[PDB]
């Protein structure tokens, strides 16, 4: 039913940069209620942000949500070598919600 | 601090029942429901239900209707997952997760964005 | 002398033992028998048995044997999509009513509603959709209930050994131990974070727990006054009186009749000084060289942060976090009226479909009542919580959490225990037996 | 109903009293007893409940002094047998059990021993009819 895209796969960035998200769902979020994760290769999944716009606790000020309806992005003002992982995107927490693809933010 | 630790691997052959655990260490685990994703290397997270400790309200999708059951344990503060058959298909990563706290001002479906999760562990099917 | 053994019979010895007590009420109404008309009571005297309220094998058949009764009278979901909008109006905000679509053929407050959204193209005029709060759950029943005081009382056999010491906490001896065939006025009324129409002490507020030092144990503090509520609808509700299937009622009230005015409640602000100021005071001796802060409770469902009420057949949930809201460095300090003394408010969200019983998970239908609702009630217990933490700088913050719903009938079976007679026991003495 | 112990069976004593003076102060009750000197509804279930508490107690009562004849004490109250009392089970000194510890003392003191002299009671019990009956079967 509900199937998240997400773009762009890769980003050629380098510290310091501006990254650029957005998860384009299938369905239109009436709530504008949405998440997003951070995934480092090993470690265990670290939430970014409860909300459309709400940071979850421990996250820094890089780290903004923003968008509504269908574009929900995202921005990292300021980019570090410690936040190169994989996001996730979500859509609502009830009968039925689906992943995002994922990103990478890539250090080539 | 609010930590879930999770049991170690569990390697069984296809048509066994891995029981899969959760451990809450930093809060009151008869209060917050619990949240279990799967894994696999390469694919997408992907929902396979809830348990609710606290009035026994259980939810799972209905992909893994008959597959996968959940248990919890009030007075021991460990949650479960139980399930009934296994495929080659199900070597996956599953993880555990907690939801978030409830505010004033919202729906009652709000607050369940999977807050805190917890070290995942593997298991495998055919080795 | 050379010693020999000897048996006796008719030894006073008692053995704790588990059975089957059977209710007694003045009026619910089925296996409960009339009070007993000659309550005897006698007293023992000097004997001293240890007693254990968390370890007590009666509170497991209190906490049966009412969910049974409740069953017994509650012998369906139907889950669409709903589709509704603002309601068109100290003052309600959002409170959605509206009606449904089809039920078989060609108003649910707040917190009983999902927010969705279809796939179709009328995502450019913002059409919301809804389902029901327990839409995949197992079974969703539908159906007045007042509490009754109801007696329980010992089989033949088995005996009631009621303590009287006056300063009780929860384990140790007694000593002034008195033997009763029933019990006083037990009052199964459901709540959380606070005690309504409970038993009074009889000395300052006392406060129990199975490990004071522990932070998963429940405290339960009795106060010894009765401190009043007033909590009501001011609002008016008319029965809307909806059939689906054949001969089968439902009942989703609701009118525009001024519905502005949120359900709250009133407690008295000066009575509510001098009831914390005892308790740290109390809770002090246990907590040297502390700062005993109370906080707000946790979050998750929004049935565990609230409280619990029932006012004539409507269940209220209050957000209690204007209660307590201090950190009380001293004894009996940190006052924050600055002259008020205004009833401090608390507001209340009411629910329709009830997440029935604690533990298992079986919802159930409330029907509304037609008209104003308003109760009012005793607070006379407390429930809390402590929070194990390591950033412990002499401040151990409590939080009314709520606990299990066992914890609620703890705090009236603490007092007595059930035993049973073995009345054979051996003793040596000098005679022996001719042979 | 004789001793006052507040419960139907436990006749032998109240519960709180020593021993030794719930015998001494037995017996006294004793001589005065031989002697003689000095709403309808909810009346009728409890009289009823009443009723058989105390039929329940008389069974219980009259069961236990007839299994009582396995150890040779059928029938009987204060019964006395010929087992040798073990120093290693609470020695005390029998002036200082009946004069300080109450019935509940002691239970809690021989608590691990009484399912051990209650076979050495039976044991006892079948030398006895059987050396007394040998002695019959010689005439
Ligand atoms: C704690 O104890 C107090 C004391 O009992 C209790 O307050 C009581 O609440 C009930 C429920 O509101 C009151 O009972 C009502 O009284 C009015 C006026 O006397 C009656 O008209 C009512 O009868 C109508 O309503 C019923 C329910 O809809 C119908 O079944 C009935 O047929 C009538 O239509 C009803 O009996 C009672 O008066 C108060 N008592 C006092 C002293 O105020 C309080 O509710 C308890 N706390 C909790 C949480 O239960
Ligand atoms: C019930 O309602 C009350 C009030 O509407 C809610 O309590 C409020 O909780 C927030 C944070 O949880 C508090 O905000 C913080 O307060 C400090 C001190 O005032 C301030 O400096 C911060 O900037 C921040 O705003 C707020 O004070 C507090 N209100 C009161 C009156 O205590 C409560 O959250 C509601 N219940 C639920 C379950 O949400
Ligand atoms: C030990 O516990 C007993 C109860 O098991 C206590 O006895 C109770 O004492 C109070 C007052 O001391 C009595 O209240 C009044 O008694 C009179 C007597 O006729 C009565 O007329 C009044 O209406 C009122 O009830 C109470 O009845 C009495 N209960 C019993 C069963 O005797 C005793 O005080 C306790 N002792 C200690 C040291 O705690
Ligand atoms: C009552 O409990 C609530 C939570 O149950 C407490 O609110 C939260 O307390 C934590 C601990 O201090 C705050 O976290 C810290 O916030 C600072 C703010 O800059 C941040 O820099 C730290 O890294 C840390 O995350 C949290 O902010 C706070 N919540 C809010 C909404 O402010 C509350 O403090 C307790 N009451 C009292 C009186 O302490
Ligand atoms: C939870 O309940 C909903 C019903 O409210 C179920 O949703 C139905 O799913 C089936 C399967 O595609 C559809 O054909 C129905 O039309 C859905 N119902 C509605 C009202 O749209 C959902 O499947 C339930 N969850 C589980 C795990 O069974
Ligand atoms: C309830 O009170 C009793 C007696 O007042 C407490 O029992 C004593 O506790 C102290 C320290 O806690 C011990 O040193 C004694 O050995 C205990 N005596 C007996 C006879 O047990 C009991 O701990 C109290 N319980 C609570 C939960 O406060
Ligand atoms: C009551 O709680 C206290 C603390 O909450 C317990 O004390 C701790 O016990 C553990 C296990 O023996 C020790 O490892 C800790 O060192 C103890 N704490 C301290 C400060 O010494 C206590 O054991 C509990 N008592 C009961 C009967 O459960
Ligand atoms: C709740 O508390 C109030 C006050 O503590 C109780 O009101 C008392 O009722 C008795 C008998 O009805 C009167 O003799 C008292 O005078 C009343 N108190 C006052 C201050 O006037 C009320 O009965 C309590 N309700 C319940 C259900 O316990
Ligand atoms: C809750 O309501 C009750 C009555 O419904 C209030 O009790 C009255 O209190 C006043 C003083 O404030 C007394 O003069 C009256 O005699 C009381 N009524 C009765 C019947 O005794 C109570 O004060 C209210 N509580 C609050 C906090 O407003
Ligand atoms: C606190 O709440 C009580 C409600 O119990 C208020 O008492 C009301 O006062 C008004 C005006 O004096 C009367 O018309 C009502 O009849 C009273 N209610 C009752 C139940 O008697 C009281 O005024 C409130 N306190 C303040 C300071 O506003
Ligand atoms: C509960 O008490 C509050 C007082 O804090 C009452 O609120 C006030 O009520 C008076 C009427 O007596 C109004 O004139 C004020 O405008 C109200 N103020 C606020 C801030 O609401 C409330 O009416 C009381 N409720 C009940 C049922 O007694
Ligand atoms: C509501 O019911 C009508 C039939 O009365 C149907 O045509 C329509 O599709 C239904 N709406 C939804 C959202 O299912
Ligand atoms: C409540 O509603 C009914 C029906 O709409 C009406 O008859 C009654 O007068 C209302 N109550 C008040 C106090 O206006
Ligand atoms: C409280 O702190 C003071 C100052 O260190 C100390 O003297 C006192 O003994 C402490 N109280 C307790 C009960 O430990
Ligand atoms: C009470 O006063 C201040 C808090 O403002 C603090 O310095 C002091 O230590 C407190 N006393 C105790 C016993 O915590
Ligand atoms: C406690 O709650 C009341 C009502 O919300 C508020 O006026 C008061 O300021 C609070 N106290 C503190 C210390 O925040
Ligand atoms: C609360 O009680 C204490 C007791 O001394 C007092 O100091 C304080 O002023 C009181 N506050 C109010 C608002 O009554
Ligand atoms: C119990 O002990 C008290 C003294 O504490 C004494 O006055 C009383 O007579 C005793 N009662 C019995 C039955 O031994
Ligand atoms: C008494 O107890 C001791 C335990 O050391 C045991 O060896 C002995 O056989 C016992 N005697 C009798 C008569 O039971
Ligand atoms: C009697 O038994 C106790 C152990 O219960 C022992 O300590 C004591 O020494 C014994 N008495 C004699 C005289 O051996
Ligand atoms: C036991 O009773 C005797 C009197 O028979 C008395 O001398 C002795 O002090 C009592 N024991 C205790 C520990 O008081
Ligand atoms: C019986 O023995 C066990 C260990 O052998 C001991 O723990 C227990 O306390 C004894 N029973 C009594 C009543 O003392």
């Amino acid at each position: 039913e509900i199937v998240l895209t997400q773009s762009p796969g890769t980003l050629s960035l380098s510290p310091g940069e501006r990254a650029t998200f957005s998860c384009r769902s299938s369905h239109s979020i009436r709530s504008r209620r949405v998440a997003w994760y951070q995934h480092k290769p090993g470690q265990a999944p670290r939430l970014v942000i409860h909300g459309v716009s709400n940071r979850a606790s421990g996250i820094s000020d890089r780290f903004s949500g923003s968008g509504s309806g269908t574009d929900f992005t995202l921005t990292i003002t300021r980019v570090e070598p410690e936040d190169f992982a994989l996001y996730y995107c979500q859509v609502y927490g009830a009968s039925s919600y689906t992943f995002g693809q994922g990103t990478k933010l890539e250090r080539k | 601090q609010v930590q879930l630790v999770q049991s170690g691997a569990e390697v069984k052959k296809p048509g066994a029942s891995v029981k899969v655990s959760c451990q809450a260490s930093g809060y009151r685990f008869s209060n917050f429901v619990i949240h279990w994703v799967r894994q696999a290397p390469g694919q997408r997270f992907e929902w396979m239900g809830w348990i609710n400790p606290y009035n026994g309200n259980k939810e799972f999708s209905a992909k893994f209707q008959d597959r996968v059951t959940f248990t919890a344990d009030t007075s021991a503060n460990t949650a479960y997952m139980e399930l009934r058959s296994l495929r080659s298909a199900d070597t996956a990563v599953y993880y555990c997760a907690r939801v978030g706290p409830y505010s004033w001002d919202d729906s009652p479906q709000d607050n369940y964005y999977m807050d805190v999760w917890g070290k995942g562990t593997t298991v495998i099917v055919s080795s | 002398a050379k010693k020999w053994v000897t048996v006796y019979y008719g030894v006073p010895v008692w053995k704790e033992a588990t059975t089957t007590l059977f209710c007694a009420s003045d009026a619910a109404t089925h296996a409960c028998v009339p009070t007993d008309p000659n309550p005897q009571e006698i007293v023992l005297g000097n004997v001293t048995e240890n007693f254990n309220m968390w370890k007590n094998n009666m509170v497991e058949q209190m906490h049966e044997d009412i969910i049974s009764l409740w069953d017994q009278s509650l012998k369906t979901p139907l889950c669409v999509t709903l589709n509704c909008n603002n309601v068109n109006t100290m003052e309600t905000g959002e409170m959605k009513n509206c009606s449904f679509n089809v039920t078989t053929s060609i108003l649910f407050y707040k917190l009983d509603v999902v927010p969705l959204e279809n796939k179709n193209n009328i995502n450019n005029t913002n059409i919301t959709n809804y389902r029901l709060i327990n839409c995949n759950t197992s079974v969703i029943t539908q159906a007045s209930f007042e509490p009754i005081p109801i007696h329980y009382c010992a089989p033949a056999g088995f005996a009631i050994l009621k303590c009287n010491s006056k300063t009780f906490n929860g384990s140790g001896p007694c000593t002034n131990v008195s033997t009763v065939q029933c019990t006083h006025g037990i009052r199964p009324v459901v709540s959380t974070q606070l005690l309504l129409n409970g038993s009074l002490a009889e000395e300052e507020i006392v406060i129990r727990s199975e490990n004071i030092t522990d932070n998963a144990k429940t405290i339960i503090v009795q106060l010894n006054e009765a401190v009043e509520i007033n909590c009501t609808r001011p609002n008016n509700n008319t029965r809307k009186s909806i059939h689906i299937g054949p001969g089968r009622a439902f009942y989703a009230t609701g009118d525009i009749i001024g519905n502005i005015r949120q359900a709250h409640c009133n407690i008295s602000k000066a009575r509510w000084n001098e009831t914390l100021g005892q308790i740290v005071a109390k809770l002090e001796e246990q907590f040297p060289n502390k700062t005993i802060i109370f906080n707000h409770s946790s979050g998750g469902d929004p049935e565990i942060v609230t409280h619990s009420f029932n006012c004539g057949g409507e269940f209220f949930y209050c957000n209690t976090t204007p209660l307590f809201n201090s950190t009380w460095n001293n004894t009996r300090t940190d006052d924050y009226p600055t002259g008020g003394e205004q009833n401090i408010t608390l507001q209340c969200r009411i629910k329709q479909i009830i997440n029935m019983w604690q533990g298992v998970g079986k919802a159930m239908y409330a029907p509304p009542i037609r008209g104003q609702i308003r109760c009012s009630s005793n607070i006379t217990g407390l429930l809390l919580t402590r929070d194990g933490g390591r950033d412990q700088n002499g401040t151990e913050t409590f939080r009314p959490g709520g606990g299990n719903m066992r914890d609620n009938w703890r705090s009236e079976l603490y007092k007595y225990k059930v035993v049973k007679i073995e009345p054979l026991g051996i003793a040596p003495t000098a005679c022996k037996r001719r042979v | 109903a004789v001793g006052l112990g507040a419960f139907i069976l436990g006749f032998l004593g109240a519960a709180g009293s020593t021993m030794g003076a719930a015998s001494m102060a037995l017996t006294v009750q004793a001589r005065l007893l031989l002697s003689g000197i000095v709403h309808m509804l909810q009346l009728t279930v409890w009289g009823i409940k009443q009723l058989q508490a105390r039929v329940l107690a008389v069974e219980r009562y009259l069961r236990d002094q007839q299994l009582l004849g396995i150890w040779g004490c059928s029938g009987k109250i204060i019964c006395c047998t010929n087992v040798p009392w073990n120093d290693s089970w609470s020695n005390k000194t029998i002036n200082e059990i009946w004069d300080n510890m109450t019935w509940m003392q002691w239970e809690k003191e021989i608590d691990n021993y009484t399912q051990h002299i209650y076979t050495l009671l039976e044991v006892s019990q079948i030398q006895q009819e059987k050396n007394e009956q040998e002695l019959l079967e010689l005439d």
